């Protein structure tokens, strides 16, 4: 009996939900070549999280823990704690700690230390390859790259601070990272556990509906493209709401509030993605100020109007 | 897949006109905000005249006011830029830009995602 | 239209509103001795934002736009922009664009920066100390030290993301930053302008309550303390629901949903701040289910339970 | 603002029995985690045992069950360890450390945001 709704903000009010940067336009492609599977930024319209989803976007893609060296390299492997310093427990039912990256790729940021005893801090450029066979996070271990091999100590709080990614520029430009490849979060000891289910328009002639940002790149010709399927304050909002689905269809429509006037209109399902009816690879391009609004539960066989 | 794509440019003579095209593709629901950027010898680009999705024209250098004209057709994907009584301070690499917003025009290059190769403008000594 | 109300969220599930990491702790102490105005987190309970206060957790303390440097510096100009590269207009009734840091210290961090022409890209290591004559973001520019002198170039869409705080381990330590000393907005030039206001308890033996987070290191002994008046998720609950005030003071109890026991009751101010009964700085200690509830809206003389 | 002190080490004789304290203060309304971490001059600290703020005990190394014991005097804001029968593998610099949370006792010492100072066990030989 609680009404649903989503919140009441624009495209570029809201946040990534799969890397903490804000969203920059709506996007639509077909997805049959390849599977959708990201685990960040899942979770049902009644307010259900799943995959790796947790609810602040600061802590997406972050690392806590504390480091070893590895004599003779510039690498550091971090043995992970929770995103709260608990311990850490890789048997709860979950693919990997919440907010760990969900895609294939090289993320550049910055590993910071204190020491407890005094109080002394020190900070160095760190990347983490998440295609590597060290990414083991569901494991509790993580391998980064480091400018040192000795500065970091052992036992002392470390935390990784994302910034962006990076790509080799004497290869292909944009070749990497890949967004859709899902990592080895057991760096291969096993297969991965606990996801959330892959995602495909099922109805005809529709299409996933992505929130998409453009994520800072450090080094080399990275793709910086970066699609989530639900923003992070509607994931948010929903686990707050906790409406129940009247149906397995949301009905919105994207709406301009000096207006009134409808710009398209979409379908959210319950688990936790949004399709339009379209055919093509295209940027909606829309007014700053519009927002979606949920208007109806649908059916199964509702046809959406055709944008494109 | 968005594309811009300018034309119209060339070696030119005083006081003719010329018309640059900014053909786009890979846009859909509003019509673009699009802005004409111009890049003189030794200068970064820097931002000419700009039209919103709903046709309001905004200036950003006002000496072109009285010579330079911004239009959209809807039908064609395609903004224009005419330029009459052309003048050799009217030598630059011309660009075209757009934002996937209604509205919203900006001066400063950082405020457009897509951009066009360009096209070359060189009003001619002889 | 909901009774008004704040969400239903763990301290550990929130996040501070005036630097981009999550919470940790609740903290009171007396503030009779300084001033207490932070820019950041300020909203009031019917959901109007004041201050530099923005939406968007991960831009916090983030800076957008394009540089410059006088040729052989490793100090680059940063011509900002808006949050959403939007220009900025330094006529707007704000102290300085939304996000920029409220306290007088040196912010660590990355200046990443793409070509637009070819897709490359570079990052480096950047501190931006805003004591300093240079940082004028109200006016449009701000200055980094970087550890590059000729790999940024000009016009190019150039972001700063920020890790930590750093300080000068020969001198005091602790001594920075400077949590509740506003930065000069302007630089040198004039005073600040449209500021959120100083805010201290009224009622005889109250404290302010304050949400705490330890600010990462990069370098040094610096302050890493940092208490918020409002979790940056209250700001988003208050702006989205915008329930109006129907006193001037909503009275919360912090409930354990182990239990179903009342821990503390405390006062939200209409204007944005709680207070508490106490004497004495002092960590509260508490369950980790713990969560804040709204009870009632109460007149201007009530007094609560007291507690420490 | 919570502050931890360590009392009650010293040189002491393989066989005997030894209690060391922690007191506390800096917190209100809860009663904090408290755990006993303890560390060899070529080793980091490492986790001993647990004491939660609803009295509930975890070990953390299963050889010092049985000799090791810890309790809480809530009156004192003190938390004890009790050592029966002295080994020298129980010679180490012992620290307490606390959390800001009535549950949650963890193993690892980047769990817990504040520490004592130490206090030296040495058991002679």
């Amino acid at each position: 009996t609680k009404p649903f709704s989503v919140p009441v903000l624009t495209v570029e009010e809201m946040t990534n939900s799969r890397f903490p940067i804000p969203l920059e336009k709506l996007f639509t492609g077909p997805s049959s070549a390849f599977v959708v599977q990201p685990q960040n930024g899942r979770c049902t319209t009644d307010g259900v999280l799943l995959g790796t989803t947790q609810l602040s976007p600061v802590n997406i893609c972050t690392f806590r823990g504390d480091v070893t060296h590895i004599t003779g390299s510039r690498n550091y492997t971090m043995n992970l704690a929770s995103q709260n310093w608990n311990d850490y427990d890789p048997t709860e039912e979950i693919p990997a700690p919440l907010g760990t990256p969900d895609f294939v790729g090289k993320i550049q940021g910055v590993l910071t230390q204190t020491t407890r005893t005094d109080g002394s801090t020190r900070g160095h450029k760190a990347t983490v390859y998440t295609g590597s066979a060290d990414f083991a996070p569901k494991l509790g271990r993580v391998q980064f790259e480091t400018d040192t091999d000795r500065d970091f100590e052992a036992n002392q709080n470390t935390k990784f601070t994302p910034v962006g990614v990076i790509q080799d520029g004497g290869t292909t430009h944009r070749n990497e990272p890949q967004q859709w490849v899902l990592p080895s979060y057991s760096g291969r000891n096993t297969h991965n556990v606990h996801l959330a289910p892959a995602v495909a328009p099922t109805f005809p002639g529709e299409q996933l509906l992505f929130f998409r940002s453009t994520m800072p790149g450090c080094s080399g010709y990275p793709n910086m493209d970066l699609d989530c399927l639900l923003p992070q304050e509607w994931v948010q909002y929903f686990y707050q709401e906790a409406a129940p689905a009247q149906s397995d269809v949301a009905l919105l429509r994207f709406v301009n509030p000096d207006t009134g006037r409808v710009l398209f209109e979409c379908k959210l399902h319950k688990s936790g993605y949004v399709t339009v009816a379209h055919t093509g690879q295209h940027d909606l391009v829309i007014p700053p100020n519009g927002y979606f609004r949920f208007d109806s539960w649908v059916n199964q066989f509702y046809t959406l109007a055709p944008m494109g | 897949q968005v594309q811009l794509q300018e034309s119209g440019g060339g070696l030119v003579q005083p006081g003719d006109s010329l018309r640059l095209s900014c053909a786009t593709s890979g846009f859909i629901l509003g019509r673009p905000v699009i802005t004409w950027f111009r890049q003189a010898p030794g200068k970064e680009r820097e931002g000419v005249l700009c039209i919103s999705g709903s046709d309001e024209i905004t200036y950003f250098i006002d000496s072109v006011k009285g010579r330079f004209t911004i239009s959209r057709d809807n039908a064609k994907n395609t903004v224009y830029l005419q330029i009459n009584s052309l003048k050799p301070e009217d030598t630059a690499n011309y660009y075209c830009a757009a934002r996937t917003f209604t509205a919203g025009c900006y001066s400063r290059s950082i405020a457009y995602p897509y951009w066009g190769q360009g096209t070359q403008v060189t009003v001619s000594s002889h």
